[PDB]
This record gives structure tokens, sequence and C-alpha cells, in this order.
């Protein structure tokens, strides 16, 4: 024992986007982050032993200084049965490892606002992270978007174990990247303030660029910093013609659309 | 006389698989999803121009996939003919998907259950080294290996294990085989292949606008005007070669390699009754016009291969957590849970249980490469015909988990290799200066749609029946649904289930034969319960 940060990853009701998306780390690259970075004591999804070796496995991890990772949001629902693992519910498992932790933090808009799952009818009734794991004092650091962005994470935890708790906003998310919005700093602001829109996806204005306020897009409403970092240092959905439909606010399903108006 | 061990590791999504055991030989296993979302559900009564949304987050490992069948399933209730422009697109980017997800998942998700980490911190550079060349038409220097096995060094030396923990292999384990020198050649690919891994998804970030999760299709299909810049149909095609060589020069081979010294796996995993959509179509109403063919293999015979019909394929519970016993098709399906508590009225799994005909069938690569090859399908064969030599074996050798598991690096070849077709065929319209994405379309008062995908663990399918606009019923069907996933009334095991039967297993308190099988079907239970 020693080198790195002991880190436990859990994923309760997620669909692993934010696992793969966390992959995707360039700078600190995987290999260095889970070598020489910091030591992923717990991951299902990566981890070589099978069931009985790693439940012994977060055992003695949950025992150390550690930095616990919640992907998903849980099912509180007609009892919090809807996910189970090792037989014990996703609520339960929560409930005894975060509390423990140095630092929790909750990746993608599951794990912090409720997800997918949690849109209505929410059968499952599931929920975000620190809106379960309150009472039990869990105050966690939303790293929102669905998935977040390697670097919103990563960027996240280096801030932790370097320098300190970051400064968050009123919906829990480290200013330092949640700060302005995507229209804030979308290159089709021209139009916005020009008055030139698209109409349709198929259209000249479209083809040409055109804003998408028309279209559908949510850029106005949404926090992010997609047009400026963007993904695998590569696009961004707006840069691909496509409406922006605020995948980082607490209530897009059931907010933020029809994605296709307004 | 059952062992049990939930969670199942390296997959995605929670498995719990109970097998009981009669003298060395599993004897009954159970495949029991673990958690329940219901999309299906949060779906009833928006805009089915939405639900691509929604549904593509069934899962992010196979991302795309459920976007994609999405799009394509109101397309069919709208009744749609997109820009040919836009078929190119959107094929272009699902063998992405295929490079990805696969490269991923051999090294990644799989190999442990054959490598032995330890054990590489014997072996000889210069011995392992040496050995690298004569498998690969790539120069593998002693210098590399020498560090990949200070690298591992260094990981006892911190205490720490992390990932390997309370891994199967540790103190040795009698079903792990391998010489020390071919774990150290092994391992050193695990840890380059966690590299190109970035990009193959950086490629497919390029039409696809980011990597996880897709933004760039639409009913009328696809939005991508960008892309199709030159200066951008450069950039992926420069990506997408060296992602292929990689995947030529070494996943390719490692494949091979390692198959080779556990031949015994080509006599275990029980399986017959095979089918496939197909995937990359010419004509979006065409089965038949899809690069990797559309069939059904009943049983084992690579000799009749009917027809797909998806018309006689319909879910079932009775050992599912949902209400009543009763099946239904897709087009009239319901999904409504139960839960009654594990074992509950028999019930083990939130999986609905999707019998073809009748029967059980094992979608996938397995059945794609056998339906292909049944088929004539050129590169297919050419594929096989090494494989099944450079190993020694027959067609019935196919039909094992190190069939199931070797059919999968070909499925990636027999798609690494198209991809090359329709990245050209797009440049050249826009060269010509064709650049139709989207076709303008109108909602019928009702209709009914149906979307085929053949995933990268095989055949998807998204069926929506819409009134006004609005969804009216929006069920899906998925691959892990048919691999993984319940008994039906009729009770017949599935594909999985049979599969784990017989497998003898050395080390109950460390079964790494459970994980081979269920390791190779690549288990994905989020998608698989929606
Ligand atoms: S936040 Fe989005 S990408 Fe992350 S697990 Fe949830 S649905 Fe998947
Ligand atoms: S495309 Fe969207 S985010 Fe960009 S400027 Fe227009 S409305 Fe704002
Ligand atoms: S859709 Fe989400 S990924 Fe960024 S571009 Fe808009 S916040
Ligand atoms: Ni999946």
């Amino acid at each position: 024992a020693k080198k790195r940060p002991s880190v436990v990853y859990l994923h309760n009701a997620e669909c692993t986007g934010c696992s793969e998306s966390l992959l995707r780390t360039v700078d600190p690259y995987v290999d260095e982050l889970i070598l020489d970075v910091i030591s992923m004591d717990y991951h299902e999804t990566l981890m070589a032993g099978a069931g009985h070796a790693v439940e012994e496995a977060l055992h003695e991890a949950i025992k150390g200084d550690f930095v616990c990772v919640i992907e998903g949001g849980i099912p509180m629902g007609d009892g919090g049965y809807w996910g189970k693992v090792g037989r014990r519910n996703m609520y339960d498992i929560c409930a005894e490892v975060a509390p423990k932790a140095k630092a929790v933090i909750a990746i993608g808009t599951c794990a912090t606002y409720g997800g997918v799952q949690a849109a209505k009818p929410n059968p499952t009734g599931t929920v975000g992270v620190n809106e379960a794991l309150g009472k039990l004092g869990v105050k966690a650091i939303n790293i929102a978007g669905c998935p977040p962005n390697p670097m919103n994470f990563v960027g996240t935890v280096v801030h932790l174990l370097t320098k300190g708790m970051p400064e968050l906003d009123k919906q829990g998310r480290p200013v330092m990247f949640f700060g302005e919005t995507v229209h804030d700093n979308c290159p089709r602001l021209k139009h916005f303030e020009a008055g030139e829109f698209a109409t349709s996806f198929g259209s000249p204005e479209a083809k040409k660029g055109y804003c998408l306020y028309e279209l559908g897009c949510k850029g106005p409403d949404t926090y992010n910093n997609c047009p400026k970092q963007l993904f695998n240092q590569v696009n961004w959905p707006v840069q691909a013609g496509h409406p922006c439909i605020a995948c980082s606010e607490p209530n897009f399903w059931d907010l933020y659309s029809p994605f296709y108006s307004a | 006389n059952k062992i049990v061990v939930d969670p199942i590791t390296r997959i995605e999504g929670h498995l719990r698989i109970e097998v009981e055991v009669e003298g060395g030989k599993i004897k009954n296993a159970w495949s029991m999803s673990t958690l329940f979302r219901g999309l299906e559900m949060i779906l009833k009564g928006r805009d089915p121009r939405d639900a691509q949304h929604f549904t593509q987050r069934a899962c992010g490992v196979c991302t795309y996939v459920h976007a994609l069948a999405s799009v394509r399933a109101v397309d069919n209730c709208v009744g749609v003919k997109i820009p040919e422009n836009a078929t190119l697109m959107r094929n272009l980017t699902m063998g992405a998907q295929y490079m990805h997800d696969h490269l991923v998942h051999f090294y990644h998700l799989h190999a442990l259950d054959w490598v032995n980490v330890a054990n590489a911190l014997n072996a000889d550079p210069a011995k392992a080294a040496r050995l690298a060349n004569d498998l690969s038409p790539r120069k593998t220097t002693t210098e590399s290996l020498k560090a990949v096995q200070a690298k591992v060094k260094a990981l006892v030396e911190s205490g720490q294990l992390g990932i390997f923990t309370n891994a199967y292999f540790l103190g040795g384990h009698p079903a792990y085989v391998l010489p020390a020198e071919v774990d150290l050649i092994a391992t050193a690919h695990y840890l380059e292949a966690l590299r190109v891994q970035v990009k193959a998804a950086r490629a497919m970030a390029i039409f696809g606008a980011k990597n996880p999760h897709t933004q760039f299709t639409v009913v009328g299909g696809c939005t991508n005007y960008d892309s199709l810049r030159p200066e951008r149909i450069a950039e992926f095609r420069k990506l997408y070669k060296e992602v292929r060589e990689f995947i030529e020069q070494v996943y390719i081979t490692d494949l091979l390699a390692v198959a080779g010294f556990y031949k015994n796996w080509a006599g275990i995993g029980k399986t017959s009754n095979f089918l496939t959509c197909g995937e990359f179509p010419t004509d979006e109403y065409d089965l038949n016009s899809r690069y990797t063919p559309q069939g059904v293999i009943w049983g084992n015979d690579l000799s009749k291969v009917d027809d797909f019909n998806p018309d006689l394929i319909e879910e079932h519970v009775k050992y599912s957590w949902y209400e009543g016993a009763d099946a239904h098709h897709p087009y009239k399906g319901v999904t409504k849970p139960k839960w009654t508590e594990f074992h509950g009225e028999d019930r083990y799994s939130w999986m609905k249980a999707p019998r073809y005909k009748g029967e059980a069938f094992e979608v996938g690569p397995l059945a794609s490469v056998l339906v292909a090859y049944a088929k004539k399908h050129e590169p297919t064969v050419k594929a096989v015909d090494l494989v099944l030599k450079t190993l020694g074996v027959g067609p019935e050798a196919l039909f094992s988990t190190l069939g199931r598991t070797a059919a999968r690096g070909i499925q990636c070849l027999t798609a690494a290799q198209e991809v090359e077709v329709w990245l050209d065929k797009l440049e050249a319209n826009v060269k010509a200066g064709k650049d139709d994405l989207y076709t303008d379309w109108q909602y019928p008062t009702e209709s009914q749609g149906v979307g085929f995908v053949n995933a990268p663990r095989g055949m998807l399918s998204h069926w929506i029946v819409q009134r006004g606009g609005k969804i009216e019923n929006f069920q899906h069907v998925v691959p892990s649904t048919w691999n993984l996933g319940p008994r039906c009334a009729e009770r017949k095991l599935s594909a999985v289930e049979q599969a784990l039967i017989g497998t003898p297993i050395a080390d109950p308190k460390r079964p790494v034969e459970i994980l081979r099988t269920v390791h190779s079907y690549d288990p994905c239970i989020a998608c698989g319960v929606h």
C-alpha cells in the first residue's frame, strides 16, 4: 500500500457513457492516470477479478483515504430494489461508502441530477447522488453533462488533491468549467444577434452555418464549456449543425424538450 | 450446488450469474439481469423526433447504435428517403463503432480471462520481443517490452494493484496456460490499445459530433454539413488508417496467438440457432442491400440459411420481472414491471426473453460470421479460411467460445476494410458538388415504423407506433436481450445459459471459466434491460 490517492468508482443506475468518456482523457492519458496518477481502487468495468474477490477489494479500499466517484443516480424507488449489486441495493452500497470519503464527486447528469431514468414517470423513482446521500452528510461536487467531457472530471479530481474543494455554482457544478453557458461561447453567435437562423436542416442557411435557435437549440439556457474545449479534441454538437439539447441541465429530458422547438 | 458470481466485473451493466455444479461441470446457469430503468416507459407520448435521444442513452459503451435504430425507425413510419449522402455518413460512423467497440473489448474487457499479467514479470524481453516480429509484421523492440515489464514491476513496488487487486490469476491459476513471454506481449498491447482507442473514437467524432453519445443524425437523416469539407474528409481517413493498422497488425495477431494456446476452448460453448438483420444498407428499405448479409441459421447447419422475418419474434416474461407470463411481438408489446425478489415466482431477470420463431437464438458476430460465411460474402471467408487454418480446425470449432471469441476479430475486419469504400464514395459526390444530407418529411395521421441495426453485439431493432406526431408505443429488443436474459414460457434456456452448461471449473473460488464464456458474448445489461 502507498503510492497514489485511492479512488473508488461506483456504478449505480448508469449507462456507462461516463466511464467510456473517461477513457478518453488526453494529456493525463488513462494509462498515466490509472497508473502513475490516481489508483483506481475499485471499478467494475476494468477489474481483473469478479464477484466476491472484488467485494473484498472495495471493503478494504473504503478503509483508507479515498475519493468516491459515483456514476449514475440511485433508484430510491418503491424500495430502491431496482438496482442491486452483490445482491445488495444501490442505495445501501452508497450509504455505506460515500460517507467515508475525503471527497465524493458525482459524474454525469444521472449521478448529479437524476438522469434519463428519472424522466417522467420515473418508474424506478431514481434521484441524484447528493439529493439522496445528503441526509447522510454527503455534499458531492457535480460534474454535469450526459456525458461530462474528460477534463471536466479529470481536471476536477486533479484540482482536488492539488489545490482543493473547487468553487461551485448553484447547481453544485464547478464554476471553473460550468461558469458560462454554451451560447455565450458559440460561434453561430453572430447569426443569433444578427437574426440569421436556419429554418430547416436541409436548407441554404443550415448549410452555411445559420444559428439554430429556431431548430430547437438550447445553448441559451445551458451552462457547459463544449464550444471551447470540445469533444474528442475535434468537435461539438453545434459545429455538427445539430441543436444543443441542454444535456448538462438538471432536467433536460422533461425540461428542455421538445428538443426541436424553441 | 451453486456458485454465484455477482457482479460479472469486466462487462457493461449489472450481471449476476448463478451456476450449479456437478463434479467440475456447470449444470444449470442463470442469467440474472439486475438493474432496471425502463426507457420504453419514459418514451410514451413524446414526439418521435426526440426518441432517438432518450434511447441513445440505453448505453454508452455501444454508443450511437441506439441513435441509429431510432433515426431509422421513424424514417420508416414517415417513409423518408434520405440523401444517400446521409446513408454514407451513418454507415461510415457505424463502421468506427465496430472498430472502437471491438478493439477495446478484446484487450480491455476480454484479455484478463486469458492473460496472466502477473506471469509476465518473469518473461525474457529479448525472448518475448523476438517472438513478436514472428507474429507481427511490426518491429517490437526489446526496449518496449523491457519497459512494460518495469512499468508492471512498479505495480508491486507501489503496494497497490488497483485494477488487478483480487485477480483470479494471482498466485497462478491452473486455467491460465500462457508462456510468460506471451503475457508480456499481450500486456504490452493492452496498454497501447488504450491509446489507439482514443483515435478510434476521435475519428467517430468527426461525422458524429462527439464521442461518446452521438449528435449528428435526425429523422431526414444527418445534419453534419461541416464534416463534408475535404479538409475534414481527410482528417478522418488518416485516423481511420492508423486504427486499421493497429487492428490488423496487432488485434488480429494476438487473438490468433492466444486463441492458439487455448485451443481446448474451441470445444466448449454449446450454441445453435443464429440470426442477423445485416448492416450498411445501400438503399434503406432493403435488408438485401446491406454489405453484411441478413440471414438465419437454425441449429448449426451452415447450408440452409433462410431469410430474417421480424414477424415471428416476441419477447417473453414468465421468468422475468414483469406482469403475467404471456408473450408479444414488439409492435404490440407491453412493459410494466413486477419484481418478485429473486427466483420469486421463479423469476430471475429484468430482461424480457426475446424468442425468435419459438427458439432462443444467439445474435452477435458468431451469428454474423456464420451468416456471411454461409453466403459467399468473400471477405468474410477469406477471413475465417485463414483463422480456421492458422488454428488448424474446422467449421464446428467455430461453434465454440473460441469461435464466438474469434469471430469478433473477423467482424471488426469485415468492416474496417469496407469503411474504405464508403468514405471514398462520399468524397466522390462532395467533389461532384452534391452535399445532400437531410430530406423534408411529414407525419402521416398515424403510422408504424421499424429500424434494424446490427450493433457490435448483434441484431438491434427499435419499433414505433405513432399517432399524430406523438409516440403511442416505442418498444425495443436489443442483442443482449437475446444472448443473455431469461428462459421463455417454454422454459428454453438462453444462448449463454446453455453455453455455460458443461463448462468445467478448476477452482470454484476463482472461476475464470464462468467469465470466459460470459465475456465472449460481450454482455451489455443496460441495453438488454433498457
Ligand atoms: S449521465 Fe448520460 S452518459 Fe452518463 S451514465 Fe447517465 S445517461 Fe449515460
Ligand atoms: S446555435 Fe444555439 S448556442 Fe449557438 S448561438 Fe445559436 S442559439 Fe446560441
Ligand atoms: S447538447 Fe450537451 S454536449 Fe455540450 S453542446 Fe450542448 S451541452
Ligand atoms: Ni451497449
